C-alpha cells in the first residue's frame, strides 16, 4: 500500500513551500492585486488591521478579512508586487 | 466552518466535457434582446461578422473567455438556442462604390431602395485606421454651405469634420 | 533567458484579458507584446485579476484580435526611446513612429512609469522664462522650474501659443524642449507637424529639439492615457 | 431529465455528471469511484483538503487531480473526466461529491427525515411514501430513540402567544 | 480649496515660535502637521517656509505626498495622531 | 422550519372591522379581540376594467371647504396630495 503514502507525500511536496511546511498560516499567498488591494489566500494568523510585508519590498495593510481570502490593501504601487507572490 | 462553499460563480454550463470541434461553428447558449452569447469559435478574430444558421447575420463584439457574444443584427425572432452559427471570418463588409449614389441601401450594404440592385467598386471593411498624420495637408479647399451665415461666420471647409450640435 | 508568454484568452470592450502560464503572470503596467497581421498590437496589463489572468486594456485597435493568440511579456513597463535621437520625431503611444521617419536609435527605451523625485530630489526656485509674448513677458512670467498653466476653449488655439513658446524658448534654450500631444485632432496634428518642421524648430535633417509625441485621439483610450506618461518619461530622461 | 434539478450552485457539474453517466449505466459505477475518491481525500488530512483551496495553481490543480486519480483505478469512469474538468473550472466539489451522492439517492434510494414535531435522524429507503413511513417512524421510536428533541412542541409557544395577546 | 487654510496652518504653526522660543515646558508645544490630499510641491513649500523662519526646531510634519496611494493616505492622519499622542 | 400557509396573502375583511385598528394582514392591534369577517380576499386584486367601470356621476363632499367646491372629490376621484 506504499502507493497512497508516496502519492500523498509527493502531492504535499512539489508545492515549493505553499503547502510544504508553511500552509500559508503565518505567511501568505497573494491571489490578486487590483490597485492597492491584495486578495490574499493565506496568512492564517494575521489579525484585522494588520501591517503585512508583501515580500515585494512594499508593505501594506490588511484592513479586511473574508471567507477564503484576506483583502490586504497595499502601501505601495501595484506593479511593485505581483500576483501569486 | 471547515471551509467555504464549492464555488462562487460559473462561466459555462453544458455537459459534453470532451474535445472542442466548435472552432468554426458555434453554439448559441444565450440569445435574446438583440444580444446573443455563442459557445464555439475558439480563436475568432474580434469584431468578426458571424452568421446565425436561422438566417440573420451578426457581429461579435464580445469574446469573453468562456463564451463569445455576438450582436444579432436583425429581428431576433428567428434566432433560437442551440442554433448553429457559422463564422464569416471577416470584418463588416459592404459593397459600396461610385455606383452607390442615387439610391438607398441598408447600412449592411444591401440596396433596399427598391429601385433595383446596386453595383459598386466592391465591399470594403467599414472600420479601418483613418488617414493619420502623414498623407494629409491642412484643409485649404473651401466648402460653401449655401446658407449665408454658414459660409460667412462659421465656414465649414472642404474635407473637414464639422458638427452641427443643437436641440 | 526564458521568454515568458501566455494565452490572450478574452477580449471585452477594448480590453484583452491576457491569461498567463505558471510564473508567467505579467505584472501590471508591464509592456506586453502582441504581434498581429496588421502589425504590433500594444496591450498594457491592468489589475492582475488572479486565476493567473492579468487584465489589459490595449493601446491599439481591438479589431482582428483572435482569442488564444500567444502574448509574450516585454519584461517591463511600456517603453519609448529616450535621448536626443528622439528629437524631430513623432513618437507614438506604442512607440512606433507614425510619420514613417525611420527608427532613430537612442541609448535606451526606458519604461514609461517610474519613481518620482524624492523630497530630497524635489527642489524649488523662483525663475522667470522669456516667453517672447509681451502678455507673458509682462502680466504673467513663465517659470523656469514651475508649472505654467493655461485655459481657453475651442477656437482660442492655445496650442498655437504653445508652439510659439516652444520656438521662442528654444531660440534661447540651452536645453531641448519637449511636447506631448495628448489626443489632439489629427488634422491639427499634421498642421502642428508642418508648422514645427518649417519653423526651423523641427529640423527634418538638422538637429531639432522639440520632440512632439502625439496620442492621436483616434485609438482606444489606454494609449491616449499613457501617452502623457511616455512624454513625462522622455522629459525626465 | 434528471430526477430533480439540484438548483445549481456548483451543482451544475454534478447534475451534468449524473445526466451523462445516466446516458450509460454508470450508476453504481459512478458513485463507487466518487465514494473512493472522497474516502481518499478524507484519508489525507492535508494534501487533499488543503488541496481543496483556491490558491492551487492550474498546473498544481491538474497535478493534484491526477495524483488523486493515481490511486490505482479508484478514479475509474467518467468521474476522471469530471474531476479534470473541475480542476480548471471549479476547484471545490466535495459539496459536488455530496450532490452526486444526492443524485444517486434520488435515482435509487430517496428518503429524508420527516420532522413535523420530531427531530429524529432516520431514513426510509423505499420508493413509496405511503406504507413504509409509519413502520420506519415506529421502529426509530422503539429502537434507539436517540436525541430527537425539538425541546417542546411549538404549539406551546402557539398557545402561550394566543392567550397572552387576547 | 484653500481660502487661506494652507496659509492659516502655516501662520498658526509659525506663530508657535512666539511661545516655544522660551523654555517653559508648561506652554512649549511640539506641533506637527499631517499631509492629506497635498501635492509634494506644497509640502516642500511649507517645509521651506518653516525652515526659513527657523521652525525646524520643534515642529513635525506627517508627509502624505499626493504621490502616495490610498493606504498611506487613509492611515497617515491616524499615524500622525499617534505621534501626537 | 418554514410552513406553507397554502394561500395567497389575504386580509381579514368585512364590515365588522369598523372602529378597529388592524395590523398588516389584518391582525387587530388595539386590543379589542376578534372582528368578524365578510371575506378574506388576496391583497392584490385585479381592478375592474372598462365595462365594469363607470363615470363619476355621484358627487360627494370633502367636508372642509378646503378648496373643495373649487376642485371637487367625486365618486372614485383618485385625488392626491403632497407636503413637507
Amino acid at each position: 500500500k506504499a502507493q497512497p503514502t508516496e502519492v500523498s507525500s509527493i502531492l504535499e511536496e512539489r508545492i515549493k513551500g505553499v503547502s510544504d511546511e508553511a500552509n500559508l498560516n503565518e505567511t501568505g499567498r497573494v491571489l490578486a492585486v487590483g490597485d492597492g488591494i491584495a486578495r490574499v489566500f493565506g496568512l492564517n494568523n494575521i489579525q484585522a488591521e494588520e501591517l503585512v510585508e508583501f515580500s515585494s519590498g512594499v508593505k501594506g495593510m490588511a484592513l479586511n478579512l473574508e471567507p477564503g481570502q484576506v483583502g490586504i490593501v497595499l502601501f505601495g504601487s501595484d506593479r511593485l508586487v505581483k500576483e501569486g507572490e | 466552518q471547515p471551509t467555504e462553499v464549492s464555488s462562487i460563480l460559473e462561466e459555462r454550463i453544458k455537459g459534453v466535457s470532451d474535445e472542442a470541434n466548435l472552432n468554426e461553428t458555434g453554439r448559441v447558449l444565450a440569445v435574446g434582446d438583440g444580444i446573443a452569447r455563442v459557445f464555439g469559435l475558439n480563436n475568432i478574430q474580434a469584431e468578426e461578422l458571424v452568421e446565425f444558421s436561422s438566417g440573420v447575420k451578426g457581429m461579435a463584439l464580445n469574446l469573453e473567455p468562456g463564451q463569445v457574444g455576438i450582436v444579432l443584427f436583425g429581428s431576433d425572432r428567428l434566432v433560437k438556442e442551440g442554433e448553429l452559427v457559422k463564422r464569416t471570418g471577416n470584418i463588416v463588409d459592404v459593397p459600396v462604390g461610385p455606383g452607390l449614389l442615387g439610391r438607398v441601401v441598408d447600412a449592411l450594404g444591401n440596396p433596399i431602395d427598391g429601385k433595383g440592385p446596386i453595383d459598386a467598386a466592391g465591399r470594403s471593411r467599414a472600420q479601418v485606421k483613418a488617414p493619420g498624420i502623414l498623407p494629409r495637408r491642412s484643409v485649404h479647399e473651401p466648402v460653401q454651405t449655401g446658407l449665408k451665415a454658414v459660409d460667412a461666420l462659421v465656414p465649414i471647409g472642404r474635407g473637414q469634420r464639422e458638427l452641427i450640435i443643437g436641440d | 533567458s526564458t521568454p515568458i508568454t501566455g494565452k490572450v484568452t478574452a477580449v471585452i470592450g477594448a480590453i484583452v484579458d491576457v491569461h498567463f502560464e505558471q510564473s508567467e503572470l505579467p505584472a501590471i503596467l508591464n509592456a506586453l507584446e502582441i504581434k498581429t497581421p496588421q502589425g504590433k498590437l500594444v496591450l498594457e496589463v491592468a489589475q492582475h485579476l488572479g486565476e493567473n489572468t492579468v487584465r489589459t486594456i490595449a493601446m491599439d485597435g481591438t479589431e482582428g484580435l483572435v482569442r488564444g493568440e500567444k502574448v509574450l511579456d516585454t519584461g517591463g513597463p511600456i517603453s519609448v526611446p529616450v535621448g536626443r535621437e528622439t528629437l524631430g520625431r513623432i513618437i507614438n503611444v506604442i512607440g512606433e513612429p507614425i510619420d514613417e521617419r525611420g527608427p532613430i536609435k537612442s541609448k535606451l527605451r526606458k519604461p514609461i512609469h517610474a519613481d518620482p523625485p524624492s523630497f530630497a530630489e524635489q527642489s524649488t526656485s523662483a525663475e522667470i522664462l522669456e516667453t517672447g509674448i509681451k502678455v507673458v513677458d509682462l502680466l504673467a512670467p513663465y517659470a523656469r522650474g514651475g508649472k505654467i498653466g493655461l485655459f481657453g476653449g475651442a477656437g482660442v488655439g492655445k496650442t498655437v501659443f504653445i508652439q510659439e513658446l516652444i520656438n521662442n524658448i528654444a531660440k534661447a534654450h540651452g536645453g531641448f524642449s519637449v511636447f506631448t500631444g495628448v489626443g489632439e485632432r489629427t488634422r491639427e496634428g499634421n498642421d502642428l507637424y508642418r508648422e514645427m518642421k518649417e519653423t526651423g524648430v523641427i529640423n527634418l535633417e538638422g538637429e531639432s529639439k522639440v520632440a512632439l509625441v502625439f496620442g492621436q485621439m483616434n485609438e482606444p483610450p489606454g494609449a491616449r492615457a499613457r501617452v502623457a506618461l511616455t512624454g513625462l518619461t522622455i522629459a525626465e530622461y | 431529465p434528471p430526477p430533480v434539478r439540484l438548483f445549481g450552485v456548483e451543482g451544475t457539474y454534478a447534475t451534468a455528471l449524473y445526466q451523462a453517466a445516466a446516458k450509460n449505466s454508470s450508476i453504481d459505477a459512478a458513485f463507487q469511484s466518487l465514494q473512493k475518491v472522497e474516502s481518499t481525500v478524507k484519508k489525507n488530512p492535508k494534501l487533499g483538503h488543503l488541496l481543496l483551496n483556491p490558491a492551487l495553481s492550474l498546473k498544481d490543480r491538474n497535478s493534484v487531480i491526477d495524483a488523486i486519480v493515481e490511486t490505482h483505478k479508484n478514479l475509474d469512469g467518467y468521474v476522471v473526466n469530471l474531476l479534470k474538468v473541475l480542476s480548471e473550472n471549479n476547484r471545490l466539489g466535495c459539496f459536488e461529491k455530496i450532490a452526486s451522492d444526492f443524485g444517486v439517492l434520488n435515482d435509487a434510494h430517496n428518503g429524508l427525515l420527516k420532522g413535523t414535531v420530531t427531530s429524529a435522524e432516520p431514513l426510509d429507503p423505499k420508493s413509496f411514501k405511503r406504507i413504509e413511513k409509519a413502520l420506519s417512524a415506529s421502529k426509530l421510536v422503539g429502537q434507539g430513540k436517540s436525541l430527537k428533541l425539538e425541546n417542546v412542541v411549538k404549539p406551546e409557544i402557539k398557545g402561550g402567544l394566543i392567550v397572552e395577546l387576547g | 480649496r484653500q481660502t487661506g487654510k494652507t496659509a492659516v496652518a502655516l501662520d498658526t504653526i509659525l506663530n508657535q515660535k512666539r511661545w516655544n522660543n522660551g523654555s517653559d515646558e508648561s506652554k512649549k508645544l511640539y506641533c506637527v502637521y499631517v499631509a492629506v490630499g497635498q501635492k509634494r510641491s506644497t509640502v516642500a513649500q511649507l517645509v521651506q517656509t518653516l525652515e526659513q523662519h527657523d521652525a525646524m526646531k520643534y515642529s513635525i510634519i506627517v508627509a502624505a505626498t499626493a504621490s502616495e496611494a490610498a493606504p498611506l493616505q487613509y492611515l497617515a492622519p491616524f499615524t500622525a495622531a499617534s505621534i501626537g499622542e
